[PDB]
């Protein structure tokens, strides 16, 4: 069943292995469905990013399609770049754009962001959103650990592991998929969902990016995924320290009723996004910069 | 608690 699945994988997959034109792998990150190095281009010097994943490490093997669906066919500007996908050994390698400036995690848990910040943010997550929905793709991932950074500023939008897509034919997906404190209150009920899911989780990485944390965090995910499922919305701790814009643009996004939460094109015509700043507003948040 | 970890079905 492992060997069956490496030969499908195979077939879809490009062929070869890149250790023969990368060097110097040094791992940099992990997921639950593997992890992240960087490596260098012997011919050039430069770098990239390969993401290894084992095959028989998942939770769900099937979802290691989606890192192949998403890089054939969903490209953008604020979409992490897939240049190549190969079976090495057991371990599905996928050869990647370098996103030099980290995770936006490391930039919530140790400094404080301004609005301006947040808006660049959220205007950059939404541009990529409003695309991917727009084709049938919910991400399912959505928070601070999946958004990349640039060393100039530019934000993408990573890790598509756990998508999936919808349609005319599957309007809905039903399953369990996303991070416990992230996960929109429709799922955890385990009702059909569409993209509305990510732009729940969206309002979660806000809070991420005012208090520094989601709610519920500490609480045990389960008792978390309880609390959200059955209370009113979330509120941010610190709801005395946002304006009366953000905290007008987050209440369209932790909206428990699916139908009534906003979607991401009519997201990108709200005033808060007005204060967003360019790329540069972001530089000295970097850890190479505070 | 404090779980950064994604759940599959």
């Amino acid at each position: 069943s492992h060997e069956q699945f490496r030969a499908a994988l195979q077939l879809v997959v490009d062929p070869g292995d890149p250790r023969s034109y990368l060097d110097n792998f040094i791992k940099i990150g992990e997921g639950s469905t593997g992890i992240v190095c960087i490596a260098t281009v012997r011919s050039s010097g430069k770098l990239v990013a390969v993401k290894k994943m084992d095959l028989r490490k998942q939770q769900r093997r099937e979802l290691l399609f989606n890192e192949v669906v998403i890089m054939r066919d969903y490209q953008h500007e604020n979409v992490v770049e897939m240049y190549n996908s190969y079976l090495v050994g057991d371990e599905l390698w996928v050869v990647m754009e370098f996103l030099e400036g980290g995770a936006l995690t490391d930039i919530v848990t140790h400094t404080r962001m301004n609005e301006e910040q947040i808006a660049a943010v959220c205007l950059a997550v939404l541009q990529a959103l409003s695309v991917l929905h727009a084709q049938g793709v919910i991400h399912r991932n959505i928070k601070s650990d999946s958004i990349l950074l640039t060393h100039d500023g530019r934000v993408k939008l990573s890790d598509f592991g756990f998508c999936a897509q919808v349609s005319k034919e599957v309007p809905r997906r039903k399953e369990l998929v996303g991070t416990p404190y992230w996960m929109a209150p429709e799922l955890i009920s385990r009702l059909p969902y569409g993209p509305e899911v990510d732009i729940w989780s969206l309002g979660i990485m806000v809070i991420e990016m005012v208090d520094g944390e989601p709610p519920y965090f500490n609480e045990p995910p389960l008792k978390a995924m309880k609390m959200i499922r059955d209370n009113l919305p979330p509120r941010l701790k610190n709801l005395h320290k946002v304006s009366p814009s953000l905290k007008g643009f987050l209440d369209r996004l932790l909206v428990r009723d699916p139908a009534q939460r906003a979607t991401a094109a009519e997201l990108l015509k709200h005033p808060f996004l007005a204060k967003a700043g360019p790329p540069a507003s972001i530089v000295p948040l970097m850890r190479q910069n505070r | 608690s404090r779980a950064r970890y994604e759940m599959a079905s």
